[PDB]
C-alpha cells in the first residue's frame, strides 16, 4: 500500500474511523450528539484529572480542600466551574443521544445500544461519586441514600451498603473509596465507549429515514469531521456561558454548606439530571417499590429493542406513535418537575401518574400504536 | 487459592477494625421541656430524646 | 361507521413518506425477510427502488423535499415487494414449523 | 486586490497559509485583548481596582 | 405551616453578564464585615491577601492583619504562642469552635459568611432583605424567648439580633452609613467574598463570547462550504429502457 | 463496512460542482427560509402540543398549591 | 443623617398595592388580637404586604445608595 | 422534628411521616424510627445504652 | 490490639483506663480530659 493511511496499524483506525469512514449523507445534528459526548467525556477527564490534582479526599479536609482547589489555585476555578457544569453538558447530550436513538430506532443496533446504556448507567453512577467528593450538605446525604439505597435488594443488602461505603455509616472511608471509583470510572466509561463504537462501525451509522443508505454514504471525514467541529463549537457556547456567567445556575446552592452527618437540610432536591427517576422513586411509597421502580426507571432502556413493532426503522413516517414520542419526551419533562417539587396533593399524584404514563407509553403505548399504524398500511 | 485472595481483597474494605462503644450518654432532662424535642450527637448518627 | 378505506388514506398522506416520493415497501425496514424478499426482486424495480432511495435520501440530506406534484399517490403506490416478502415469510415458517 | 492578493501570497503554499496564521493570530491576540479589556473595563467606570487604585492614589 | 415569604430583587451593581463588582462597594463591605460581623461570623475561606489589588493596598491590608494576634506554631519548648497576624492568615475565627459560639449567640450558629451569599437561594437579595427587614411578628404569631421575628427567614424566627442600624461604623470615605446603605455594601462584599473570581470571570465570559460569535460562523461557513457539494449535486435515473 | 462493498446501483447519473465554483451561502429566502417554515410548519402541531399540555399541567399544579396554603377566610368566622 | 430605606418605603407604603393590602392587613391583626382563642395567624396578610412593598423598595432603593 | 403531618417527624428525603412514637405512618419507609436501650436513673436523669 | 494477642479484652481495657486522654469540645467547647478508652492509642509523651 503506497497509502499509508492504511497501510498503518495504529494510524488505519484512524483514517478508519474519522476519515474513509462512510457515513449517511443524510443526518440531523441529533447525530452529533456522540461526538459530543466523547468531548465531555474528554472535558471531564480532562478538567477532573486536574482538579484531582488539588482534592484531598478527606472528611476534614474534602470540602474545604476543593474551596482552595478554587480560590487558591489559578483558574482552579474555572476548572471547577467547567467540571461540575460538563457534567450537565454531558447528562444533556447522552439525554438527548438517547433521544435520538430512540426516535430513529438506533435502538436497533442492539450492541452498539445496549453498549450505551451501561455507558448511560455508569456516567451516572460516575456522577453519583465526585459529587459526593466536595462534601457538602447534598454530597453526604446523596452518598447516604442513593448508597442506602441498596438496603432494598434482602440478604445481601444491607451488607453490600455496609461496605459500599466504608464501615457502617457514610464517614471519611466512603469518601476515600468514592473518589477513587470516581478517579477510576470515567476511564471506563471511555473504554466501554471503544467498545460502543467498535459494535457501531459494525453496522454503518443509521440514517434520519431509516432505509438503507449504501445507496449514497459520504465520507466521514470532508463533511461530519466539520460537522462535529461545529456541533463542537454550537453546544460548547452554552455549556461555557454557564460557567462563565451563571455557574451555580444549575448547581443547587444548598451543597455550599459543609456536610453535616446530623442534619439533612430540610428541602433535599437530587441534581437535575437525576429527578426523573427521582420522581418515580417517591410515589411508589415501599422502600422496595420505590427502588424497583427506578431500577426500571432506567433500565428500562434495555427493553426498548424488544418493544419495537413498526414495519419501519425509524419513525418520522409513524405521526402516530410520533406524538406518542414528544408524549413521552414531555411526560419526562414533567416527572422532572415533579421531581423538583416537594410533595403535596398538588403534585404527588401528578406524579406517581406522569410515573405511570411513563412506563405504559413504553411498555403498552409505543409497540401498540406500532403494530396499529402498520395495519393502517396494510402491514 | 482464589476463593481466599477473594475473600480477602472483599473485607478489605467491610468495616476497617476500628470500632467505638459510646454506648453510653447523660442526658439532663430538664434540658427538654413538655413539647419539644432535642437532638444529640451520639454513636455516628443523630439521637432523638 | 368509518372506512379503514377512508383511514388508511389518511394514515398515508399522514405518514408523508410519499413527499419525498417513495413508496410504501421503499421503507420497511430491512429485516432477514425483506433483504430475501428484495433480492428476489426483477432488477427493474430494483434499480427503480434504489434510486428513489438514494433520491429521498439526497432529499432528506439537503433538508427539502419533492414539489407536490411528484408525491406519489396512496392508490397509486405500487406494493412491489409485498408479494415476494410474503412467500418469503411462509417459506420460512414452512421451514420453521418443518425442523420440529 | 486583496482577497487575490492575499490568496496568491497567504493562502495557497499550504507553507505560507500557516505561517500567517501564526503571525496573524499574534497579532489577532494582541488587537482582541485590549478591545475586549477595553470594552469590558468602560462598561464598568469607576468600579474596578484599577478605578478606585487611586483613592491611595487619586481620581 | 410551610408558608414563607420570597426576597425580592435589588438592581445590584454587578448583576449584569457583563458588570464587575462595585469594588468601592466592597471596601465599605468589607469593613462591615470586620467591624461588625467579625465578632459572630467566621470566614474561613479569605485572608488578607486577597484583598491586595482587589479593595485594599499591599501596605494596607498588612497593617490591617497586623490588627490581629494569631496563634502560631509550637515553641523550641514546644509552645503555641501569639503573635502578630501576618499577611497570609486567614479571616479570624471568632469562636474556638461552633458548641462554643453556640454557647455565645443564645443557643445558634451564626453560619460562616465565605460562601453565605450563594449557600442560600437569593443571595445578596436574600441576605440584604433579611438583614434590613426585621418586625413585629403578626398576630396570633409568637417568636420565644431570644429568637428575633423576621419575615424573610425560614421559622421567621432567628437566633441573630439585628446586627445593622444606622451610624453602627463610620465608612471613612465619607459615606452615608444608614442602614439600607452599609447592609448594601455587606452584601456587595459578601459575593465577591464567595467568589472573587467574578470580574475575571464575567470579562472571560466577554470574551468567550466574542469567540463563539467568531469562530462557529466562520466553522458554519466552512462547513456549508464543503457540504455544498452535496447540497448543490442532482440525480438522474437513465436506464437504457 | 468500507468502500466498493455497499450497494449494486445501476444507472444514477450525479452532477455536483465544487465548492469554489458555486455558493455555500446558499439562496436563502428563496428556497432557503421558505422550507424552514414548511418545517416549523408541519411538525409544530406535532411536537407543541404535548409540551403545551404539560405547561397547563404544571401551571395548575403550582397554582393549586400556592392556594391550598392560603387561609379559608371561613376556616373560623368564630 | 436618615435612611433612604425608610424614605422610600414611606412612598412605597403608599403605592395602591400596598394600601389595599396595610389594609387586608391591619385588619386581620386586630382581627386575631381582638380574640382569645384562635389558630389563625396574620403572617400570610403580612407578606403579601412585605412582597408588595419591598418590591418597590428595591425597584428604587439602590438609587440613593453608593 | 416538629414537622409533618402526624405531629412527631417527618423526612424530606422521601416524605416519611412518623409519629411521635417514632412510628412510620405513611410515605414509603419500612419500619418504625430504632428505640435504642436506655433508663432513667433519678426523676432528672436519663441513661441511653 | 493487645486483645486476643498478649492481653484480654478486659486486661487491655483497664489497662487503657491507666491514662487520661483529651477529649474533643465542650457544650462550651474546651479540651477536658477523660478515662482512655480502649480505642485510643498509645500515649504520646510530649505535646510535640
Ligand atoms: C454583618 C453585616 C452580618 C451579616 C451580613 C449577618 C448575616 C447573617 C446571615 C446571612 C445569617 C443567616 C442565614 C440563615 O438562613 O441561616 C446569619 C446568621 C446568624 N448571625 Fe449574622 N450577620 C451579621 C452579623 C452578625 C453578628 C454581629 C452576630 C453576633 C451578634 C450575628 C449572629 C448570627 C447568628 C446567631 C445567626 C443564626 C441564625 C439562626 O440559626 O437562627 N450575625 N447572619
Ligand atoms: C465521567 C465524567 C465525570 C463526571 C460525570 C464527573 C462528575 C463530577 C461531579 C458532578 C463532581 C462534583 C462537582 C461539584 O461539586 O459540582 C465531580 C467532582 C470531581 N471530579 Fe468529576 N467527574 C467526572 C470525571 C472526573 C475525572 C476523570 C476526574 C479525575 C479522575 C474527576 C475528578 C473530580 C474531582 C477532583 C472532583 C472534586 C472537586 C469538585 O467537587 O469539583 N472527575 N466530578
Ligand atoms: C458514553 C457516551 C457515549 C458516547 C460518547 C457515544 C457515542 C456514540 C456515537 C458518536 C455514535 C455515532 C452516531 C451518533 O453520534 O449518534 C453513537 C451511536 C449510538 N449510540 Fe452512543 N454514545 C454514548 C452513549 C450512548 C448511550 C448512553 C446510549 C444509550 C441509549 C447510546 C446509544 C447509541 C445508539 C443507539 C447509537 C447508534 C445509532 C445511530 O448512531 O444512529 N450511546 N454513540
Ligand atoms: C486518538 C483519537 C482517536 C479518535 C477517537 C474517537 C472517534 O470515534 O471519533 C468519532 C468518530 C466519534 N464519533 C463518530 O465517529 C461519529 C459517527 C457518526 C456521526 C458523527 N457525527 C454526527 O454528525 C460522528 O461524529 C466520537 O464519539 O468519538 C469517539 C467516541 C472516539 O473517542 C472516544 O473513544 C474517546 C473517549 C474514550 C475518551
Ligand atoms: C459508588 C456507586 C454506587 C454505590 C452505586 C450507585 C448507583 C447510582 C445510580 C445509577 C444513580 C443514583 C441513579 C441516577 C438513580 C437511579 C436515581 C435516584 C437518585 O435519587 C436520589 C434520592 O432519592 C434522594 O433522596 C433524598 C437524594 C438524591 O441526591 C441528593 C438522589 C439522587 O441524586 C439520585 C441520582
Ligand atoms: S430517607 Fe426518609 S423518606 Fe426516604
Amino acid at each position: 500500500a503506497p497509502n499509508i493511511r492504511k497501510s498503518h496499524p495504529l494510524l488505519k483506525m484512524i483514517n478508519n474511523s474519522l476519515i474513509d469512514l462512510p457515513a449517511p449523507s443524510n443526518i440531523s445534528a441529533w447525530w452529533n450528539f456522540g461526538s459530543l459526548l466523547a468531548v465531555c467525556l474528554m472535558t471531564q477527564i480532562l478538567t477532573g484529572l486536574l482538579l484531582a490534582m488539588h482534592y484531598t479526599a478527606d472528611t476534614s479536609l474534602a470540602f474545604s480542600s476543593v474551596a482552595h482547589t478554587c480560590r487558591n489555585v489559578q483558574y482552579g476555578w474555572l476548572i471547577r466551574n467547567l467540571h461540575a457544569n460538563g457534567a450537565s453538558f454531558f447528562f444533556i447530550c447522552i439525554f438527548l443521544h438517547i433521544g435520538r436513538g430512540l426516535y430513529y430506532g438506533s435502538y436497533l443496533y442492539k450492541e452498539t445500544w445496549n453498549t450505551g446504556v451501561i455507558l448511560l448507567l455508569t456516567l451516572m453512577a460516575t456522577a453519583f461519586v465526585g459529587y459526593v467528593l466536595p462534601w457538602g450538605q447534598m454530597s453526604f446525604w446523596g452518598a447516604t441514600v442513593i448508597t442506602n439505597l441498596f438496603s432494598a435488594i434482602p440478604y445481601i443488602g444491607h451488607t453490600l451498603v455496609e461496605w459500599a461505603w466504608g464501615g457502617f455509616s457514610v464517614d471519611n472511608p466512603t469518601l476515600t473509596r468514592f473518589f477513587a471509583l470516581h478517579f477510576l470510572l470515567p476511564f471506563a466509561i471511555a473504554g466501554i465507549t471503544i467498545i460502543h463504537l467498535t459494535f457501531l462501525h459494525e453496522s454503518g451509522s443509521n440514517n434520519p429515514l431509516g432505509i438503507s443508505s449504501d445507496s449514497d454514504k459520504i465520507p466521514f471525514h470532508p463533511y461530519y469531521s466539520f460537522k462535529d467541529i461545529l456541533g463542537l463549537t454550537l453546544m460548547l457556547t452554552p455549556f461555557l456561558t454557564l460557567a462563565l456567567f451563571s455557574p451555580n445556575l444549575l448547581g443547587d446552592p444548598e451543597n455550599f454548606t459543609p456536610a453535616n452527618p446530623l442534619v439533612t437540610p430540610p428541602h433535599i432536591k437530587p441534581e437535575w439530571y437525576f429527578l426523573f427517576a427521582y420522581a418515580i422513586l417517591r410515589s411508589i411509597p415501599n422502600k422496595l417499590g420505590g427502588v424497583l421502580a427506578l431500577a426500571a426507571s432506567v433500565l428500562i432502556l434495555f427493553l426498548i429493542p424488544f418493544l419495537h413493532k413498526s414495519k419501519q426503522r425509524t419513525m418520522t413516517f409513524r405521526p402516530l406513535s410520533q406524538t406518542l414520542f414528544w408524549l413521552l419526551v414531555a411526560n419526562l419533562l414533567i416527572l422532572t418537575w415533579i421531581g423538583s417539587q416537594p410533595v403535596e396533593h398538588p403534585f404527588i399524584i401528578i406524579g406517581q401518574m406522569a410515573s405511570l404514563s411513563y412506563f405504559t407509553i413504553l411498555l403498552i403505548l409505543f409497540p401498540t400504536i406500532g403494530t396499529l399504524e402498520n395495519k393502517m398500511l396494510n402491514y | 487459592a482464589a476463593k481466599n485472595v477473594v475473600t480477602q481483597f472483599v473485607s478489605s474494605m467491610s468495616a476497617s477494625a476500628d470500632v467505638l462503644a459510646m454506648s453510653k450518654i447523660e442526658i439532663k432532662l430538664s434540658d427538654i421541656p413538655e413539647g419539644k424535642n432535642m437532638a444529640f450527637k451520639w454513636r455516628g448518627k443523630p439521637l432523638f430524646v | 361507521s368509518r372506512w379503514l378505506e377512508g383511514i388508511r388514506k389518511w394514515y398515508y398522506n399522514a405518514a408523508g413518506f410519499n413527499k419525498y416520493g417513495l413508496m410504501r415497501d421503499d421503507t420497511i425496514y430491512e429485516n432477514d425477510d425483506v433483504k430475501e424478499a428484495i433480492r428476489r426482486l426483477p432488477e427493474n424495480l430494483y434499480d427503480d427502488r434504489m434510486f428513489r432511495i438514494k433520491r429521498a435520501l439526497d432529499l432528506n440530506m439537503r433538508q427539502q423535499i419533492l414539489p407536490k406534484e411528484q408525491w406519489t399517490k396512496y392508490e397509486e403506490d405500487v406494493p412491489y415487494l409485498e408479494p415476494y416478502l410474503k412467500e418469503v415469510i411462509r417459506e420460512r415458517k414452512e421451514r420453521e414449523e418443518w425442523d420440529k | 486586490t486583496l482577497t487575490a492578493r492575499l490568496y496568491s501570497l497567504l493562502f495557497r503554499r499550504t507553507s505560507t497559509f500557516a505561517l500567517t496564521i501564526v503571525v496573524g493570530a499574534l497579532l489577532f491576540e494582541r488587537a482582541f485583548d485590549q478591545g475586549a479589556d477595553a470594552i469590558y473595563e468602560h462598561i464598568n467606570e469607576g468600579k474596578l481596582w484599577k478605578h478606585i487604585k487611586h483613592k491611595y492614589e487619586n481620581k | 405551616s410551610d408558608l414563607e415569604l420570597h426576597p425580592p430583587s435589588y438592581p445590584w451593581s454587578h448583576r449584569g453578564p457583563l458588570s464587575s463588582l462595585d469594588h468601592t462597594s466592597i471596601r465599605r463591605g468589607f469593613q462591615v464585615y470586620k467591624q461588625v460581623c467579625s465578632s459572630c461570623h467566621s470566614m474561613d475561606y479569605v485572608a488578607y491577601r486577597h484583598l491586595v489589588g482587589v479593595c485594599y493596598t499591599e501596605d494596607e491590608a498588612k497593617a490591617l492583619a497586623e490588627e490581629v494576634e494569631v496563634q502560631d506554631g509550637p515553641n523550641e519548648d514546644g509552645e503555641m504562642f501569639m503573635r502578630p497576624g501576618k499577611l497570609s492568615d486567614y479571616f479570624p475565627k471568632p469562636y474556638p469552635n461552633p458548641e462554643a459560639a453556640r454557647a455565645a449567640n443564645n443557643g445558634a450558629l451564626p453560619p460562616d459568611l465565605s460562601y453565605i451569599v450563594r449557600a442560600r437561594h437569593g443571595g445578596e437579595d436574600y441576605v440584604f432583605s433579611l438583614l434590613t427587614g426585621y418586625c413585629e411578628p403578626p398576630t396570633g404569631v409568637s417568636v420565644r424567648e431570644g429568637l428575633y421575628f423576621n419575615p424573610y427567614f425560614p421559622g421567621q424566627a432567628i437566633g441573630m439580633a439585628p446586627p445593622i442600624y444606622n451610624d453602627v461604623l463610620e465608612f471613612d470615605d465619607g459615606t452615608p452609613a444608614t442602614m439600607s446603605q452599609v447592609a448594601k455594601d455587606v452584601c456587595t462584599f459578601l459575593r465577591w467574598a464567595a467568589e472573587p473570581e467574578h470580574d475575571h470571570r464575567k470579562r472571560m465570559g466577554l470574551k468567550m463570547l466574542l469567540m463563539m460569535g467568531l469562530l462557529v460562523p466562520l466553522v458554519y461557513y466552512m462547513k456549508r462550504h464543503k457540504w455544498s457539494v452535496l447540497k448543490s449535486r442532482k440525480l438522474a435515473y437513465r436506464p437504457p429502457k | 463496512r468500507q468502500f466498493g462493498h455497499l450497494t449494486r446501483v445501476r444507472h444514477l447519473i450525479t452532477y455536483s460542482l465544487s465548492p469554489f465554483e458555486q455558493r455555500p451561502f446558499p439562496h436563502y429566502f428563496s428556497k432557503g427560509v421558505p422550507n424552514v417554515w414548511r418545517r416549523l410548519r408541519a411538525c409544530i402541531l406535532r411536537v407543541a402540543p404535548p409540551f403545551l399540555a404539560f405547561y397547563l399541567l404544571y401551571t395548575w399544579g403550582t397554582q393549586e398549591f400556592e392556594k391550598s396554603k392560603r387561609k379559608n377566610p371561613a376556616a373560623y368566622v368564630n | 443623617l436618615v435612611d433612604p430605606l425608610t424614605t422610600v418605603r414611606e412612598q412605597c407604603e403608599q403605592l395602591e398595592k400596598c394600601v389595599k393590602a396595610r389594609e387586608r392587613l391591619e385588619l386581620c391583626d386586630e382581627r386575631v388580637s381582638s380574640r382569645s382563642q384562635t389558630e389563625e395567624d396574620c403572617t400570610e396578610e403580612l407578606f403579601d404586604f412585605l412582597h408588595a412593598r419591598d418590591h418597590c423598595v428595591a425597584h428604587k432603593l439602590f438609587n440613593s445608595l453608593k | 422534628a416538629n414537622a409533618g403531618d402526624f405531629g412527631g417527624y417527618y423526612c424530606p428525603c422521601h416524605g416519611s411521616h412518623y409519629d411521635a412514637s417514632g412510628r412510620i405512618r405513611k410515605g414509603p419507609a419500612p419500619l418504625n424510627l430504632e428505640v435504642p436501650s436506655y433508663e432513667f436513673t433519678s426523676d432528672d436523669m436519663v441513661i441511653v445504652g
